RNA sequence: ACGGAGCCAGCGAGUACAACCUUGGCCGAGAGGUCUGGGUAAUCUUGUGAAACUCCGUCGUGCUGGGGAUAGAGCAUUGUAAUUAUUGCUCUUCAACGAGGAAUUCCUAGUAAGCGCAAGUCAUCAGCUUGCGUUGAUUACGUCCCUGCCCUUUGUACACACC
């Protein structure tokens, strides 16, 4: 774990550099508005958020 | 009694201010002409080899005097239409900016084009009275 | 409007760089039956050699179709930008040629067993006969005719 | 803090969903009930409905 | 002929300097380098270096492995043999002449060739 | 001041505004006289209530309509019942009872949606289907 | 000395209508009663935030979906009036959900 | 891929002075003159055919009844 | 089909502890580059001047100016990094494809179908999906014949239930 190796690959974009939010996972995510919540807890608590079925 | 561009049918006065423009010496065309697509849209130069480039200053300039002001980005989005993408669906693809920025600096040139304080480009008093005194020409040509 | 065209001298057949073309197709979709030479290019070509653009290439004379052809071999010459060319800076001399009908599919073939010697995974795919731009290949060119 | 209105509110709405679950995982013990998030010009007040008021304060 | 890279000899092609050769180089390469460089690509220069000098000047130099697949191949390089990774073998490859403008990875097939019955 | 009334028409997304005034028989869409509309065999579509009531019932009234929204199409039966409906709210506010009903019975003779909008517009798509009201495609197999 | 009027603008955001339209209400009948001079209530476009979410977790089963969405109302309000009324007015009369800001713009 | 057609030249691609004196002849006589039905007597290869058919627009041989493009409709002038 | 010219939307979205939407002015043929200026949004991109479409011409039944797959060379962009072509652009080769058997899918009004745009994936990448709008029909307005569904009656040696 030489601190110059360990972790050193740059994480700046892609898949792998925003996590979920809730689980810390890089699937289904959901970036818009910047929610960064992915698409399963996002329907479990988008009533507490402020989402609702309407139409 | 009087008459402005909006009196004419488009293309007459298009084509009439483009014979015009094209009759006097005037409105320089870029010495890149005859090479050029016009827009990444096309897949071949204008079938018109000259004299294209008069047509294109003289929609230009009614375009300018029907708007508001209109800059260069403006016109690629106007003129380009769909771009043959091989086996791609369509799209939309803007024209190219390098010819309707010349056209804009040769109407500058002519004086039928004055810089905008909004930014752009709107119509001239001298251009904007030699575009209605063609359309009269139109006009009074029809009948 | 019309003309009669003179009967008697209009050409139906033509052997511009040692291909037979048919002449009565307009000049540039006849142009465009020799290899190297697409709709675009022969449009140019006919353009800077000043011949009419709605003429037909069995009907114009002699001497036109010479000057055409010395147009069409050194672009470069007469005002024909270093871009659209067809071999641009020409990877044995680093000169921007224009390859022709016998001179194209030569030329891309020493590139071909240049690839195929040099070792090169694209060189190897060519070889092959695969697919060389990266296409999947389980379900695309799976019939050769 | 300048950030778009859209994406205040949503940011509001998870920063409530932050603190409910939250408080869901802490004051389970303690019987608890609901959150409201109350903004005032200075404050901004917390109120938990739980069932053991008493124990919740401590 | 025997050899020119872009009119540029294969005389002029061993004694040449980098920069030389990317202006010469295609617009990839150009844009590669004029981006900035790594340090493993001038680690592997030193080693190859190294590797062409320590040899007794008439047999092919001694193999240097690397991983690297990611950098090209530059007029100083040629006259070199590198292993290069293959996801399991560092897979021997002389640096002909004609290597140069191409990268590494042309020249280890990271799969095998499929043959069907 | 002039008598003068503002009315509108509209189709699926298009939406004419019309001023009608008092004027001398001046009929322009968005700054162009009536004879030149966007298209071209649409353009009798535009004369429709000029000739289903005769020019002469307004030769000294100014017409002055701008379109915006919608296709070439939805414009123009917008600029058509945009005119129509300014005649009409115009001959009821400062004319005669008799004049607008006897254009109301020329106008809803022919034509219905010449004074009344029409009612269609665009179903909501829905997933499961590229279309309004149409699914993908079945496999079974 | 606050006699130089500020033309301040309090502006509205919630995603309920009825708690809203009470502070503004509140907001135009508080400036009505000290002889103030306003434009109204000026209502602005909802702006629905919408997000379309699959339902299955795993993939699995018929292709459904859903649309979740709030409505943003703003109904922003400017005010050619005095100082430190104005002021007492954005500090009192408000209710959680609908968020109150002010813009001075003098 | 096929070659079932089996069609020739079959369309006049210039025109000759015989062809000529023929599309004068019964530049009249055809009391309806478009591009296909120019063409459908074998002495038009199709482009010369809008040549053809613009040029008799020279001393009144045809009257137009409509002039709008990809195609022409002209009656013999009486 | 290709050239010019006409010039018409509605859903969106958009930068802060980061670097987003980009106008406008100069360059380049294009992708693109650069300099400035707006917009934390009915304010600026944006009237998203979108395609299909319309008008005037070139083409003329020729696998042809259809079709643009497969390749060769070059120019740029994102990226620590692009070869196993990321993607965009320029020149060329231009293949199969002649309305597609058995069979089978969706759909009765702003519907199908054509056409594109926005949003989600997104540092770069859609031929995908979710939405939106443009042009906009033929044919039903019925039936239990095929495939099934609901209720009732009947028969059953079936109940892991006609697999
Ligand atoms: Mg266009
Ligand atoms: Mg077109
Ligand atoms: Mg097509
Ligand atoms: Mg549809
Ligand atoms: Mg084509
Ligand atoms: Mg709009
Ligand atoms: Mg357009
Ligand atoms: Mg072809
Ligand atoms: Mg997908
Ligand atoms: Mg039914
Ligand atoms: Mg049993
Ligand atoms: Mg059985």
């Amino acid at each position: 774990a030489h601190e110059n190796v360990w972790y050193s690959h740059p994480r700046k974009f892609g898949k792998g550099s925003r996590q979920c939010r809730i689980s810390g996972s890089h699937s289904g995510l959901i970036r818009k508005y910047g929610l960064n919540i992915d698409r399963q807890s996002f329907r479990e608590k988008a009533n507490d958020i402020g989402f609702y079925k309407y139409r | 009694p009087g008459v402005s561009v909006r009196d004419v049918p488009a293309q007459d006065f298009i084509n009439n201010y483009a014979s015009f423009l094209q009759r006097q010496g005037k409105l320089e065309v870029p010495g890149y002409v005859d090479i050029v697509k016009t827009s990444a849209g096309n897949e071949l130069p204008p079938q018109d080899s000259e004299g294209w480039f008069y047509k294109r200053a003289a929609s230009v300039a009614r375009h300018i005097y029907l708007r508001k002001q209109v800059g260069v980005g403006k016109l690629n989005k106007l003129y380009g239409g769909a771009k043959n993408r091989g086996v791609r669906p369509h799209k939309h693809v803007d024209a190219s900016g390098s010819i309707n920025r010349k056209v804009l600096q040769s109407l500058e040139k002519l004086g039928v084009v004055e810089i905008s304080p909004k930014g752009g480009r709107r119509i001239s008093d001298n251009g904007l009275r030699d575009l209605d005194r063609i359309a009269a020409a139109t006009l009074e040509d029809e009948e | 409007s019309l003309v009669v065209q003179e009967q008697g001298s209009f050409q139906h057949i033509l052997r511009l760089l040692n291909t037979n073309v048919d002449g009565n197709i307009n000049v540039v979709y006849a142009l465009t039956t020799i290899r190297g030479v697409g709709r675009r290019y022969a449009n140019l070509v006919c353009k800077k050699a000043d011949v009419d653009l709605h003429k037909r290439a069995g009907e114009l004379t002699q001497e036109e179709l010479e000057r055409i052809v010395q147009i069409m071999q050194n672009p470069t010459h007469y005002k024909i930008p270093a871009w659209f060319l067809n071999r641009q800076k020409d990877v044995n001399d680093g000169k921007d040629y224009h390859s022709l009908a016998n001179n194209l599919e030569s030329k891309l073939r020493d590139d071909l067993e240049r690839l195929k010697k040099i070792r090169s995974h694209r060189g190897i795919r060519h070889f092959w006969g695969l697919r060389v731009r990266g296409q999947h290949t389980k379900t695309t060119g799976r019939r050769r005719a | 803090a300048i950030i778009s209105k859209k994406r205040k509110l949503v940011a509001d709405g998870v920063f409530y969903a932050e603190l409910n679950e939250f408080f869901t995982r802490e004051l389970a013990e303690e019987g608890y009930s609901g959150v409201e998030v109350r903004v005032t010009p200075t404050k901004t007040e917390i109120i938990i409905r739980a069932t053991k008021v008493q124990d919740v304060v401590g | 002929k025997t050899y020119s890279y872009k009119g540029v000899d294969l005389e002029k092609l061993l004694e040449m300097p980098t920069e030389d050769f990317v202006k010469l180089a295609p617009a990839r390469v150009r844009r590669k380098f004029a981006r900035g460089l790594s340090e493993k690509p001038a680690g592997l220069m030193k080693k190859l270096r190294a590797a062409k000098l320590s040899a007794p000047e008439n047999e092919k130099p001694a193999v240097v492995r690397t991983h690297l697949r990611n950098m090209i191949i530059v007029p100083e390089m040629i006259g070199s043999v590198v292993g290069v990774y293959n996801g399991k073998v560092f897979n021997q490859v002389e640096i002909r002449p004609e290597m140069v403008g191409h990268y590494l990875g042309e020249f280890s097939i990271t799969y095998t060739p499929v043959r069907h019955g | 001041t002039v008598p003068s009334v503002q009315t509108f028409g509209k189709k699926k997304s298009a939406t004419a505004v019309a001023h009608v005034k008092a004027g001398k028989g001046l009929i322009k869409v968005n700054g162009s006289p009536i004879t030149l509309v966007q298209p071209e065999i649409l353009r009798f579509k535009v004369y429709e209530p000029l000739l289903l009531v005769g020019l002469d019932k307004f030769a000294n009234i100014d017409i002055r309509v701008k379109v915006t929204g919608g296709g070439h199409v939805s414009q123009v039966y917008a600029i058509r019942q945009a005119i129509a409906k300014g005649l009409v709210a115009y001959h009821q506010k400062f004319v005669d009872e008799q004049s607008k009903n006897e254009l109301k019975k020329a106008f809803t003779s022919y034509d219905r949606t010449l004074l009344i909008a029409d009612s269609r517009r665009p179903e909501p798509k829905k997933f499961g289907g590229r279309g309004a009201r149409s699914r993908f495609q079945k496999s079974y197999r | 000395q606050e006699v130089v009027i500020h033309k301040i603008r309090i502006n509205l955001t919630s995603t309920k209508v009825k708690q809203l339209e009470n502070v503004s209400a509140n907001i135009i009948k508080n400036a009505e009663t000290f002889k103030l001079v306003k434009k109204g209530p000026v209502r602005l476009p909802t702006k629905v935030l919408k997000i379309s979410t699959r339902k299955t977790p795993n993939g699995e089963g018929s292709k459904t979906w859903d649309t979740y969405e709030m409505r943003i109302h703003k109904r922003y309000i400017d005010l050619e009036a005095p100082a430190h009324i104005v002021k007492r007015i954005t500090q009192i009369t408000i209710e959680p959900g609908v968020d109150v800001e002010v813009i001075i713009a003098a | 891929s096929k070659k079932s057609h089996k069609d020739k030249a079959k369309h006049a691609v210039v025109l000759d002075q015989d062809k000529f004196d023929r599309i004068m002849k019964e530049a009249p006589t055809y009391r309806y003159v478009s591009v296909s039905v120019l063409v459908d007597r074998f002495k038009l290869g199709g482009s010369l055919a809008r040549v053809a058919l613009r040029h008799l627009e020279n001393e009144g041989i045809i009257k137009p009844v409509s002039k709008h493009s990809k195609q022409a409709i002209y009656t013999r002038a009486t």
